[PDB]
Formats: structure tokens, sequence, C-alpha cells
């Protein structure tokens, strides 16, 4: 593997001061890293062996930065063009127009889940009084980062 | 280490401190400056090994620059009052009531090697009721730099 | 439950409460391993599927048990969402056990009514129950039946409603086996118009109506004690305004034969035995018989007395009904001496003259008895009788008979007159249930019974089955009308026969020149014919050339068995010749047509056969039903051993094919049920080949659904398309659906990472911030610990006030 910076990054979420990070904190610190991994991707190689993932990246930079260029191989699926669209989908009557409650418990209860308390964070001050979300906006301040 | 903190503010607060222990006026605190202020501020009972320990401290006579010196040298990592208010501003984002025990905990422990499970708790006893009740921020700087009891 | 309030007391037994429905439509449901299932002892139960065969299953059981049974022994369950759902028609799954299911779960509730399309079913509760509480009336008063829940009143409202509303006559059709309860029901259903739309500024000849039709149309059948031989139908003839009117009764089959036979546990008609019980002793002087029946042998070939009947009281009962429903004495006294005329025939005699074969009257003792009750005269009659002046080609010839034929002959007019008279008294009912007051659509209530099958099925059975497959294709036939509506309300592109069509050939077996009943009512003709006869006629021309026809499976006996809609009748041809001449001698009937007794004269003006008239009746009647919009009702039995809350499976499954609900259910779901509209279908599925795109973007909402269906590995048979909307068959939506639920997936499990990664990005540009303020922190404390306890700082400290 390389570039620099992202070792000065490992102990920053070291937690314990050995820069040596956990196989768990191991999928988070990946999403960080410039691009998107899902779960069920990191539980598939490497994350599914854990004594394996325990020594291949519940460790030190050697194997944690092998295991972020596996992913950042399939993150082409970037790209936006389906994603403001999938959204559509879901609740279209003119506008960009989506009710609060459907977005809220669709990205809770169905497929990889997501817990209540970060998707009250994901609507930071988005939806207003009004109910209605405006989907076009969420896309571009959710791909902002 | 000792004069790169250390602003004009500070600096005057202790040459008016050295002034008051200062006695005679002369310019060098001595034993006889040191046991009247004790007798100013109350305190009869002082007997010479404590006056002795003091001075001590110092290599030679203690003039304005050795006691400057000495007293930066004990506080190398101890900043201003409103230095320190910022530093908990930044970790209350959201403004006004400030944090809890667990929050901090966690914080001064994880990112970088330690801030001791030792240090932690002398933390929660020499830091109170203040870091029980509004981890009383505040409160914490003030007795940081204004004294323990106050 | 804020709704019902009317019914309150009731409600439990109508609707439940909004948690029962909701803890039990919102609760676990696994479709794909659910199932209901065939069972050797019990017809249908439920289990849980284990595992697949290839094409056998092996299921649970509820209850415990392990079957492995065909692919299509199996069967799937209704989503919980309906439980006990008012209206089996909805459900999602159109089977044979859902509908026993449904039903019975709904009883077990205490639920009576339940709707299975037009149907209003009914089960005998088997107690009591305030739902014929006088606060439902009320409730029921001006509601469609999807304003309240499954009722009769609904029924019987409605009709009213659309009565006034349509201006078109109605019609109520209820039906069951002897045990199902419909009088009941029927008897409650006329209330219910008496009550809301009275113009009294009737009540007992409604209710005397009974007792004397059963006198004449009742007898103790080996079954029942009281069997009904006798049905019914009451025009309830609404005014203008809308406010009663008048009434009109008519009585069907009391079963001529019993007036010449019986089986031998049985009895005939109660009449008879009502009249010889001597409670009124000059009728026994004034008909001329005696008490003892064994004197009458038409009447006594079966059993004479029954414990639980008192026919002294009734004899009354009846006697009082008739006066009560405005009979002249006169016409009072026609019925009698004509009831006893008719025991009279049956004792009529005759010996072969010498030498010759012809009949010759062995004594004039009895006929002068017959001949002085009915007004005639002994002579013109026994010659008639004995030499039949007939009219073949442009003359009268005279024609002679045997003994033989001469004994039928009269079994034909005994049972002719009987019939004709129990018409009469209908129609007399009807008269006086007769005002002058306009009339301008009326509501007819129709009580019959429904195809039972026997394992012995005689002449009686095939004129009731008869009765009922037509009504049934009355039926099919009203919802091809009906369906056909829909599709064309809405848009829908189905095409279909009419449903009726599938029984027109049973009908025309049966009653077509040919067919059954001539071949009956020809050799009736013929003084010298023997069921024997008959029956070698009927196959010569129908066997082999009918598909209906069939000659009978030995497993009593049988001489042949049709093809009826709710199966395969296996009749026994026996008697029938006789209890169908009661062909009529014509000189004779000429005779009555010239009486001194008057009702006896009236009763043959329209002037033959028993089956003949059933026949004239039954279309004067299906006449009537026509004309009519159609309402039905059929009535349930639960269970044979009279207990509330159960119910045999497999006695309730045969009701329902033999009731018409099976194949209404079946009927249902050939059409194309779930139908959706183009814009609702845009939106919804989109998605699942979505790039379906420029052309199916700049787009219709109609094409567009056309355009979408290009893709999928989907039956494109399955649905149908039109002005407003396609139609899908079941199960398909279900498919939809399921692609579109993996489609999701992709578009969720996508989004959500973004935001997962997104959500931990802004993470870390807050720990990074924070990294200062935290040394700041962090050292900052550490140096008070240090410094609090030196000299020098304790002195800065107490020093530091006195500071400015």
């Amino acid at each position: 593997d390389e570039i620099n910076d992202f070792k000065e990054a490992f102990l920053l979420f070291d937690r314990t001061g050995d820069a040596k990070i956990t196989l768990s904190q191991v999928g988070d610190i990946v999403r960080a890293l410039g691009q998107n991994p899902t779960n069920a991707e990191i539980n598939k190689i490497l994350g599914n062996p854990s004594k394996e993932e325990m020594n291949a990246k519940k460790i030190t930079f050697e194997e944690f930065l092998p295991m972020l260029q596996a992913a950042a191989n399939n993150k082409d699926q970037g790209t936006f063009e389906d994603f403001v669209e999938g959204l559509r989908v879901f609740d279209k009557e003119g506008n960009g127009t989506v009710m609060g409650a459907e977005l809220r418990h669709v990205l809770a209860t169905l497929g990889e889940k997501m817990t209540e308390e970060e998707v009250e964070e994901l609507m930071k001050g988005q939806e207003d009084s009004n109910g209605c979300i405006n989907y076009e906006a969420f896309v571009k301040h959710i791909m902002s980062v | 280490n000792v004069f790169s903190m250390f602003d004009q503010t500070q600096i005057q607060d202790f040459k008016e401190a050295f002034t008051v222990i200062d006695q005679n006026r002369d310019g060098i605190i001595d034993k006889d400056d040191l046991r009247e202020t004790f007798a100013a501020m109350g305190r009869l009972n002082v007997k010479n090994e404590e006056l002795d320990a003091m001075i001590k401290e110092a290599s030679g006579p203690i003039n304005f620059t050795v006691f400057l010196t000495m007293f930066g040298e004990k506080l190398k990592g101890a900043d201003p009052e409103d230095v320190i208010m910022g530093a908990f501003k930044v970790l209350d984002p959201d403004g006004k009531g400030s944090i809890k025990k667990s929050f901090l905990e966690e914080l001064l422990t994880t990112q970088c090697d330690r801030f001791t499970p030792e240090e932690i708790k002398n933390m929660w006893a020499a830091f109170p009721p203040d870091v029980a009740g509004n981890v009383d921020y505040k409160n914490i700087c003030y007795v940081i730099t204004h004294g323990e009891d106050k | 439950d804020a709704e019902m309030a009317a019914f309150g007391e009731a409600a439990p037994y109508l609707r439940k409460s909004e948690k029962e429905r909701i803890e039990a439509q919102n609760k676990p449901f696994d479709a794909k391993s659910s199932v209901f299932v065939v069972h050797p002892k019990e017809s249908f139960v439920k289990g849980t599927i284990q595992s697949k065969e290839g094409g056998k299953v092996t299921v649970k059981t509820e209850g415990g048990e392990t079957l492995t049974v065909k692919e299509d022994q199996v069967f799937s369950m209704n989503p919980p969402k309906y439980d006990k759902i008012e209206d089996m028609a909805m459900m999602t799954h159109l089977h044979e056990p859902a509908v026993l299911y449904n039903l019975k779960e709904r009883y077990a509730a205490w639920m009576i009514y339940t709707y299975s399309g037009l149907f209003c079913v009914t089960v005998n509760p088997y107690k009591w129950l305030p739902v014929y509480n006088p606060k439902v009336v009320l409730a029921y008063r001006g509601k469609k039946r999807q304003e309240a829940p499954p009722h009769i009143f609904s029924i019987s409202d409605n009709a009213y409603q659309f009565m006034l509303t349509d201006r078109e006559n109605q019609s109520i059709l209820i039906t069951g086996e002897s045990g199902a309860g419909k009088t009941v029901n029927t008897k409650r259903v006329i209330q219910y118009f008496a009550t809301i739309a009275a113009s009294g500024e009737l009540e007992d000849q409604i209710i005397s109506a009974n007792p004397l039709l059963e006198a004449f149309g009742n007898a103790k059948t080996v079954r029942n004690d009281n069997s009904s031989r006798f049905g019914k139908f009451i025009r309830i003839h609404f005014g203008a305004t809308g406010k009663l009117a008048s009434a009109d009764i008519e009585t069907y089959l009391l079963e001529k034969s019993r007036v010449t036979f019986q089986l031998p546990a049985e009895r005939s008609y109660h009449i008879f035995y009502q009249i010889m019980s001597n409670k009124k002793p000059e009728l026994i002087d004034m008909l001329l018989i005696t008490t003892n029946p064994y004197d009458y042998h038409y009447v006594s070939q079966g059993e004479i007395t029954v414990p639980s009947i008192d026919d002294q009281e009734e004899l009354m009962a009846t006697d009082s009904a008739i006066d009560i429903l405005g009979f002249s004495a006169d016409e009072k006294t026609a019925i009698y001496k004509l009831t006893g005329a008719v025991m009279h025939y049956g004792n009529l005699k005759f010996k072969q003259k010498q030498r010759e074969e012809q009949a010759e009257p062995d004594g004039t003792e009895v006929a002068d008895k017959a001949a002085y009750l009915m007004g005639l005269n002994s002579a013109e009659l026994l010659k008639a009788l004995c030499y039949p002046r007939v009219k073949v080609g442009n003359e009268f010839v005279t024609k002679g008979q045997t003994v033989s034929q001469v004994h039928n002959s009269v079994g034909a007019l005994a049972k002719a007159v009987y019939e004709k008279m129990f018409l009469w008294m209908v129609i007399r009912i009807n008269q006086q249930l007769d005002t002058k007051q306009p009339r301008q659509y009326f509501i007819g209530v129709l009580d019959i019974a429904g195809f039972e099958i026997f394992d012995f099925n005689s002449f009686e059975q095939l004129c009731i089955n008869f009765t009922n497959e037509k009504l049934q294709q009355f039926f099919n036939h009203h919802m091809f009308v009906l369906e056909q509506e829909e599709y064309k309300k809405e848009g829908i592109e189905w095409e279909f026969i009419d449903f009726g069509m599938d029984l027109a050939a049973c009908i025309e077996l049966i009653e077509k020149p040919m067919g059954i009943f001539s071949i009956l009512e020809e050799e009736c003709m013929f003084p010298k014919a023997t069921d024997t006869s008959f029956k070698n006629k009927l196959y010569d021309q129908h066997l082999g050339k009918s598909n209906n026809f069939q000659k009978p499976k030995p497993a009593a006996e049988a001489h042949f068995s049709l093809v009826h809609y709710a199966g395969t009748v296996d009749y026994n041809i026996s008697g029938w010749l006789e209890k169908n001449k009661d062909p009529l001698n014509e000189t004779v009937i000429g005779l009555y047509q010239k009486s001194s007794v008057k009702t006896l004269a009236l009763l043959f003006a329209t002037y033959q056969t028993v089956s003949a008239l059933f026949r004239e009746n039954l279309n004067k009647l299906m006449a009537n039903l026509r004309s009519t919009h159609p309402h039905f009702v059929r009535c349930i039995i639960p269970n044979e051993t009279k207990t509330p809350g159960a119910m045999e499976h497999e006695l309730v499954l045969h009701q329902l094919r033999c009731n018409g609900v099976l194949e209404g259910i079946r009927i249902c779901r050939k059409g194309f049920p779930s139908r959706v509209l183009y814009a609702d279908f845009k939106q919804r599925y989109r998605v699942l080949n979505a790039s379906a795109i420029p052309e199916g973007q700049f787009m219709d909402s109609k094409k567009a659904s056309e355009k979408l269906l290009g893709s999928i590995d989907v039956d494109h048979t399955q649905y149908r398309f039109g002005h407003t909307k396609v139609f899908f068959k079941a199960g398909l939506l279900g498919l939809l659906e399921e692609m579109r639920d993996d489609k999701l997936a992709e578009i969720i499990t996508r989004t959500q990472a973004r935001c997962r990664g997104f959500l931990m990005r802004v993470e870390y540009r807050r720990m990074v911030e924070r990294r200062e303020s935290i040394f700041c922190i962090q050292y900052n404390v550490r140096s008070f610990m240090n410094v609090k306890h030196w000299p020098w700082m304790k002195l800065f400290f107490k020093i530091k006030p006195l500071l400015k």
C-alpha cells in the first residue's frame, strides 16, 4: 500500500495510545478515509474471520492500509445518478417531495438498518415544520462531506 | 516554556504580588519579608524550617526575575482563565450549560496515550460536586486560576 | 366503536371491538409456510409446511399431526388482515377451505351473519341473540351494506331503498336445508317490512297463514315431525309513497305424492289426521268418513299417529285460521268437503268386465259419496272414469280403459285436485293480504328448499332440485350481468360468456319437450303403462344421446342419475307414474268444471298431470322473479347435533356447494380482481425497469404502464388493460411488489451506506477540531494538581486578591 496522512489519522482513533486499533473500529475508520463501504461488504472479507481480521486489522497500520485499499477498488459506486432518483420513487407528487415518517422508518427498519439516533442525526434541521422533505437537497447535503 | 504562554497581565499580577511580599521595598524578598507578610495575613505560628523551605527552592537572591522563573517553572502547562474556558466552550459547542461526566471521562482517556484513570478519579474528587452537577467548567476554571476554596 | 351505539348491546354479535380487530389483523404471519390442507378425518385443517417432496407436501397440524399430501391437497392461507371478513369475497384467497374457515371463526365468536359476495350467509345460533333487537331495526334503517356490518336487515333494507331509488321491484331468496331455519328469517324479514313502512293509521293473517298451509303442505317426515313439503312466495306490494298496500301468498309442494302415498315411517299431510281426530264430530258425518284411517288407504300407508302432535288442537288452529284468513264458510266448507272426497277416491274400486279387459265399477257406495261431496253425479262420474271420451282427430272418440288404468287415473285426479286447491287457498290468502289502494311495486320473499341430496331420491327430489337448478342459473346470470357492469364502469377489458349457460344443459333435459317430465307426463296417458315402461322410454331417448343423462353406478336402488350443478343425483323412479296421476282425464275434469260446488268448479277453469302444474307454477314464479331485482340469502346449519358455537365441517361444506356460495366464489375467481389505476401504477412500480426510459418518461399516464410491462419475466396474460386501468389476476400484484421489494434493498442499502459513511465523515471534522482544545484542557489541569500543593502558589493565592 501507499500515501502518508492516513497513518497520522490512525493514531487519532487509537483511544488507548497503543497504535493498535480494533477489528470493529475497522469498519468505521474506512468510512472517513475518502470513500463509502457497506456493512455486509466489510463483514464479507477479512471481517467474517474473527481471528484472522484480529490478526489482519485489529492491529497496527500494516493491515489497516491493505484492507482500506481493498475497499478503494469497489468505490466507483459513489456515482450519484441512481441516488436522487431512488429517493423520488418513495414520495413522487410534483417536486422532489418526501415525508419525514417514510424516510425515518425506511432507513431504520430496512436492509442494513440504522439506529433511530443516527437517522434523527441525518435529519439535522433539513425537515422543518412542513412534514415534507425536499429530496434533491438531501442527496447534496449527504454527499457534501 | 515559562516565558512563552505568560502574558503582560499575568506578569503584572506577579509583580504586584512580589511588591506586597517585598516588605522592605529593596527589590529582593527574604526571610524577614516572608515572616511579616504571613503575620499581616494573620499567620503568627511560622517556624524557620517552613520559611527556609520556601527560600531553598531558588539558587540565588529571590529578585523579580528569579521569582518569575521559579513560579513559571511550576506552571509550565498553565494558561490564563479565559483561554481554559475556550477549550470547554469548544466541548460545549451548542453553548451555555456545561458538560457531563462520561463524555469527558472518555475524551481525556481516549485519543492520545493517557490521561490516566488514577488522574481522572483525583479530578472528580478535586473538581467536585462541580464535575458531578454541571461538570461546572466555569467553576473548574475559577478554582485553577483563583485557588481551591473559592 | 364510536359508530356502534345504535346496536350497542347487539354490537358484539355484529362487530368486534376496534382492538379485537386490531389485535387480530396486526399479528405475525408467515405466508410461505402457513397453509390449509386436506384431511381424511376432518375435512380441511390448518397447518404449517415442513418440507417439500417435489410434488408432495409434509405438514404439521394444529393439534399436532404430520401428513404428506399432494401438491394440490395444499391450499394457501389468508394474511391475518382477513380474519373475520364481512365479505369473504374480498379475500385474496378464494378457496374451499378459506371459506369454511371464515364462517367458522366468526361463529365461534358468535357472528351469524357473514356475506359471501352477494349472499348473506346465516348460521343457526341455537341460542338467543339481541340481534333481532328493536334497536337494530332502526340502525339498519337507511344504511348501505358498507355502512354497517353483515346482517339480514341490511339486505332487507337495501331492498326497500333500492325499491324506491330505482323504481324496480325486488326479491329476496331465502334457501337452506330442513334445519337451517329459514321460516324464522323469512318471518323476521317480513316483520321488518311491516315495521319500517306501515300505513295502519294483517299481522295476524300474516301469521295465521302458516298454520293453514302447514295442515295441507306439511307432514311427518322420517326426519322432521312437521316437515315442509312447504314452500312459499309472498308479494309485499308497496304503495307509491312507499307505504304498505298489499300482500300475496303462494304455496308450493306440500309433494303431490303424499296425497296418495307414504313411506312406512311417514305420513301424509296433517289435515287428514287432523280431521279424523274428532274434535269437530260434524265434520266426520259431513264428509262421510270414519275416524279410523285404515279406511282410507291413501292416508294410512305409513303412520297415522305422532306423539309430539295433537291433531285435535291443530284442527282448530287450522279451522280458526281459515276464518281469520277471511274465507267464506262455504269455501271453508268446500275445503273440507273437498279434502274428504280425495280420501274417498282412494277407496274407489273397480273390476274387470267379463270376457272383456274393460274396467267396470265395483260398486256405487263410495262413488256416491265422492260424487255428492264434490257436487257431482255418481254415474256420469263413473262413466267418464271408465269410458273416457277423448277427442283424437277433429272429433271426440270414446276410449275404454283398463282396471289398472282407472286406479291410476283416479289417483291422478286426487292429486290434481288437492294441489290446485292448495294453490287456490294460497291465492285466496294473498287476496286478503287484497286492498283497493294502488300498488306500484312489490318485494318478493321466496322461501323454498335447497338442493338436498339423499341416498334416496324420488320424484319429489327432482321437482325441488329442478327448482333450485333454475334459481341458481338465475343468479349466475344476474352476476354475469352485474360483473360486466363494473368492467364497463371502470373500463377494464374483460370478455365473458353468461355464467348461466353452463346450466342450460341440465334444465333443457328436464323441462324441454322430449325431456324427463314430458316422457313422464305422456306415459301417464297410457292406461297400461308401467314405471318400467316409463323407464325404458326415458332411456331409449336420452341415453347415450345426452350427457347429463346417465345410468346409476350401483353402490337403495337407482334408475337414473342426472348431472346438476351441485352434483350427480341418483333418481329412483318408482311410484312416479301414480304419484303423477293423482295427464288428466279430461272427461272428468269436465264434470268438475260444471260442479254444484263453485269452488271445485273454479279450481279447474284454466284447463292433467301433477308435474304439469308444478312446471306452470314454477314458470309463473321464475317470471315474477325476473321482473325483480334479486336479493339473495343463504341459510346455514352448523351441526346436526344442535349446539351453538359449533360446526361440523363437511356438513357446512356440503351446503356451500349446493348453496351457490361456492359457485359464486368460482365465478369471482375467474375475473380480474385487483385493478390498478395507471398513475397509481406508475409511481409504485416505475423502479422495476425504470429505463423503459426515454419513451417511458416523455410520457403518458396510460401508455406508460403499458410500455412498462414490457419488461419482467411475468405472465403477459394475467393482466389486461383498458381506458382507466389495468386488470390483473391474483398473486400477481403480489409478484410485482416482491420484485419491487428487492429493488429497494438495492436503493436503500446503497442510500444507507453514504449516510453511514458521511455520518462518520463529520465525526472526524469534530474529533480533529477538538484536537487541541483537549490538550489545553489536558495539560491545564495537571498543572494545578501539582501546584495547588506549592507554598509559593498558595501564597500567591491568598495574596492574589489584595491586588488590583
